[PDB]
């Protein structure tokens, strides 16, 4: 892998990750969040 | 005779937030936040790690007897040790400087 | 809805078509059904696309990195690393959070935008040839067949020619 | 830019699924088309799916036999196909084209050879032809198996100037035969002995076998 | 389905010349939607022309496009090396989307004649109970005919033949026609005779062996 | 204004509205008086309040913290302390401060958008049964009583109903 | 085109204007000529004018500042810098790149509203006085000469003045 984490390793394609803090080599950004979904359709109405 | 304009929809459940609005049904997305990892510790761009099971550095570059020093591995990219390492110093000590001789070690060429 | 389109004056989305994101819905003597229109479609996935792609690709910038690795004897630097460390993760979250949340109602609004200017490119044809309903439908004063329609949807209706067919049916129900 | 799976080999009746996965670093923006091609003969467009919607189009001469799906994410294309005739033996392609439509090509796959004949993986029985009275000609007679391909290191590449490797033919029994022969003065016939090393990577077989005059 | 035909379906061509492909349609094409594609041995297929005369990226201007309604025509002005391969034009129009039937454009070369040998079967493959009789031509221009002769009796049905790449230095085809018989029915004969006819060849070639012979 | 609605043909706001943030003017026979549309102004406070919300609720990632602990035989590290603070505070001061910026931006036109909606809400219903003066506001060519206009409010208001008072009032002044 | 201004109706903008940003195209009796509306130009300059000023004022906040200095019996440290100083070029380059891409979006769809408006504010003044091409041009049903067309560039252009030419030209076509 392009990084490492005490965890596990990570792919690191997309910018964010909520792994583990401490890592090894060429990580994304460490973010403490669960949910960053980006909105690419429109309002789907019933 | 009619001509009528409208927007796609089906059955999507994806909710997005927005800036204005919580919790929205939408078409279609993206996810940006990476969540998943493999579990087991790798190389980096093609370097073995020096994984030290049952043993610290300090007892690995001496001959700790306790645990083997036949890694005759001649390169890598970062070290791995346990939390507490079982066999630091059979005979009890003190290493000079050891940290940052930790850090000299972390990563070797040859 | 910004531009009063998809919350706004069209309630709700047609779940019939299926072919792209805006489009038609044509009810003439020859029979009813949905045609999406291709092109401006296109120019919306083209912008998503790239959006999505701008906000990856930029940061780029990211390099070698680590974890922790001092003596409880220079704790003091210890809790500088941690000042620091925990301090962009700080500003990383807040940062992508938001930017989430901004780009989520634009990119939202984009489509609004994009079906109140298709709304009005056919609008702007037909202009005392059809009638505004309100839904955001056209009736026609004239009939106009499915070979006469696909000149709506290419954008190549010729006013002059169902110009008099229109004109005189709308005094007869003006009495 | 794009790749497909590996080689399958299904019996006759039996279905087979081949995943073409673009990329793309994010959900897909081009519509995947599908196109096969019987070795010898030209080029058979199957069947295109779009790719936001995952809608999809068929060909009227497949249609009841063959889908084709669409996998969002990770922005991979799939196609499945049912009832599989001898005929179906073929290498089949995915192009992406330039946009969600799909109308014209631009950027095409690597392949997937997929063989429908329903016979064991037999190795190549290799045995030694002899030259029959300037320049002679001498070979390996490569014959009897199952499936393709059997690249040949005469001499472990020693002597690769005029090599012609023939392509394999189908036969009445179903199995795969093939020649392969090289052109040499008759100064070097029966002083340097000519041996050839056949491969067939899905059983294998490594047997050599010396080349001498009778 | 609108249906393509290509023409025409082989060029002989000299590097240097104009090359000049027709793609006639069954039925108008919708628009000028019909693109032209390039494939060579191995490889998958290149993109060379969209929207009847449309360059795709990457591509030199000696091709280029031409035509309309239901005529089309790709021209390539200066012929090279890398341009000999399989040309097929595809419309796009409506589905379902179909290709012509290749045509192909091979080097143009002096007549020569092929060097006919012939290898009788191993001592060793009639052990197994089957009997191959091998004739192979070699490093000839253009087509050919073999028949084979047992006992001066004229043999069909039981004969396969396999054809080499046009190649690379000299522009010469190679030919390996192989005749199968069982241990039962090669021990029956004793005279195996293998007749080639060519455009080079003054009148037709025979070479042949009798059974057992040194 | 970008959607043209505050800044542009509505030139200056209704002071004597205090009900909502959107309204209208009624001047029929029985009298004037103002009225405000709650429902819109509702739509609106639900998102600004919360925009708020979320500009503030995002950075709930704040944890400990502290000051300055070193003596001046390492003068050194007492340096790279405040070139990772002074590095922050230039952070978030900036971030803020545009936040602020871009974010108030947008917020002023989200109120155009919903009042150039509102009018244009009221602008299909009637379609020629009024008359669009260019100040915002309609002209009826009929009679239309304060039971009549709770109509338009509500939004249930019957083009056929008043259809032929209005069209055979046209050409009268049409001479 | 947000506002389906320039992109859309108005397919491809006027090179021989060379005064301001939005403006007319007049083809009467007298002649044909260009002429720019100066007072919403302005407006969108003074806008973009403190867009940018805005976008550095506000970064004011900078101080003094130093680069590396420690020995090589203190790594860990000088690594400590590093990962710092790594990471605040991490940020400001992510912020710099997409604050230029997020507010020049904006900065081009601002001009799309000015000119959807500019547009929008004279179709309002002469209602059925004039004929809504499509192609964002307005056919006078009557004679309106150079003194008349200032009128509706000042915008104060009367209704009543023309209102019986143009009304009673329109059922002679019809
Ligand atoms: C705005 O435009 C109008 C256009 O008519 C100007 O009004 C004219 O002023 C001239 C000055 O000589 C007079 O001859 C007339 O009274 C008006 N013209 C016509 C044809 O009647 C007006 O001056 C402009 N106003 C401002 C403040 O710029
Ligand atoms: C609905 O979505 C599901 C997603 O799991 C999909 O399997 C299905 O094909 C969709 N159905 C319809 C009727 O569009
Ligand atoms: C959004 O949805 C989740 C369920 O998936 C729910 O727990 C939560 O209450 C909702 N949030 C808000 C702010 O309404």
């Amino acid at each position: 892998t392009k990084c490492q984490t005490p965890m596990g390793a990570i792919n690191s394609s997309m910018p964010f990750h909520n792994i583990h803090p401490l890592t090894i080599g060429e990580c994304p950004k460490y973010v403490k969040s669960n949910r960053l979904v980006l909105a690419t359709g429109l309002r789907n109405s019933p | 005779d009619q001509i009528c304009i409208g927007y796609h929809a089906n059955n999507s459940t994806e909710q997005v937030d927005t800036i204005m609005e919580k919790n929205v049904t939408v078409t279609h997305a993206q996810d940006i936040l990476e969540k998943k990892h493999n579990g087991k510790l790798c190389d980096l761009d093609g370097v073995k790690p020096l994984i030290l099971r049952d043993c610290s550095v300090a007892g690995w570059l001496l001959g700790n007897p306790m645990c083997d020093e036949f890694i005759n591995v001649p390169e890598w990219s970062y070290i791995v040790e346990k939390a507490n390492p079982v066999n630091d110093l059979c005979y009890p000590g003190d290493f000079n400087d050891y940290e940052e001789l930790k850090h000299l070690l972390s990563r070797i060429n040859h | 809805g910004l531009f009063g389109a998809i919350a706004g004056f069209i309630e709700g989305g047609w779940q019939g078509m299926v072919d792209g994101w805006y489009g038609y819905h044509h009810s003439n003597e020859q029979g009813s059904g949905y045609a999406a229109d291709k092109e401006s479609t296109q120019k919306a996935i083209d912008g998503v696309t790239n959006k999505v792609n701008s906000i990856i690709d930029k940061m780029n910038t990211q390099f070698e990195a680590v974890g922790r690795e001092f003596n409880n004897l220079e704790r003091r630097i210890e809790n500088l690393n941690k000042k620091m460390e925990d301090g962009f993760l700080d500003v990383w979250t807040y940062n992508a959070e938001l930017l989430v949340l901004m780009e989520n109602e634009r990119t939202l609004d984009f489509h609004d935008s994009n079906v109140k200017n298709l709304y009005d490119k056919v609008r702007l044809q037909l202009r005392d040839n059809a009638k505004e309903l309100g839904n955001g439908c056209f009736e026609f004063y004239h009939k106009c067949d499915n070979e006469c329609m696909e000149s709506v949807r290419n954008g190549t209706y010729d006013y002059p020619q169902y110009s008099e067919e229109a004109r005189l049916k709308r005094e007869e129900i003006s009495s | 830019q794009l790749v497909q799976s590996g080689a399958e080999v299904k019996k006759p009746g039996s279905s087979v699924k081949v995943s073409c996965r673009a990329s793309g670093g994010i959900f897909r923006s081009n519509a995947i088309s599908w196109v096969r091609q019987a070795p010898g003969q030209g080029l058979e467009w199957m069947g295109n799916i779009i790719a936001v919607f995952g809608t999809a189009n068929y060909a009227q001469k497949f249609q009841g036999r063959v889908t084709i799906t669409a996998d969002e994410s990770t922005s991979t294309a799939y196609m499945e196909l049912s009832s599989l005739r001898s005929e179906d033996t073929a290498v089949y392609y995915c192009a992406r084209g330039p946009y969600y439509y799909g109308n014209s090509h631009d950027f095409w796959g690597q392949g997937t050879m997929v063989t429908v004949s329903s016979a064991s993986t037999k190795g190549p029985s290799v045995f030694p032809l002899a030259p029959s009275s300037g320049t002679a000609a001498l070979g390996c007679l490569v014959k009897d198996y199952f499936p393709e391909p059997v690249t040949v290191s005469w001499n472990s590449g020693a002597l690769t100037s005029g090599v012609h490797t023939f392509p394999a033919v189908l036969q009445s029994s179903g199995l795969y035969s093939l020649s392969s022969v090289v052109t040499v003065p008759s100064s070097s016939l029966g002083t340097q002995t000519y041996i050839c090393n056949v491969n067939h990577k899905p059983s294998n077989t490594k047997v050599d076998k010396k080349v001498e005059p009778k | 389905e609108i249906v393509l035909t290509q023409s025409p379906g082989t060029l002989s061509l000299s590097p240097g010349e104009r090359a000049t492909l027709s793609c006639r349609a069954s039925q108008s094409v919708s628009s000028n939607y019909l693109a032209w594609f390039q494939q060579k041995p191995g490889q998958a297929p290149r993109l060379l022309i969209y929207g009847a005369s449309n360059r795709a990226t990457g591509i030199p201007d000696r091709f280029s496009g031409s035509g309309s309604g239901t005529d089309f025509t790709l021209a390539i002005s200066r012929l090279e090396p890398e341009d000999f391969a399989v040309y097929y034009c595809q419309q796009y129009g409506t589905s379902p989307r179909t290709f012509g039937q290749g045509t192909k454009v091979e080097i143009k070369r002096t007549v020569a004649a092929p060097s006919v040998f012939i290898f009788p079967p191993s001592d060793e493959q009639l052990k197994s109970g089957t009997a191959s009789v091998v004739c192979l031509l070699n490093n000839f221009y253009p087509e050919a005919k073999v028949q084979w002769k047992v006992d001066n009796a004229l043999q069909s049905g039981n004969s396969q033949e396999s054809v080499t790449e046009q190649d690379s230095k000299d522009s010469t085809y190679s030919l390996s026609s192989t005749l199968t018989l069982s241990k039962a029915d090669y021990e029956k004969h004793k005279v195996y005779a293998c007749e080639v006819t060519h455009q080079g060849l003054s009148s037709p070639v025979t070479k042949s062996f009798n059974r057992g012979e040194c």
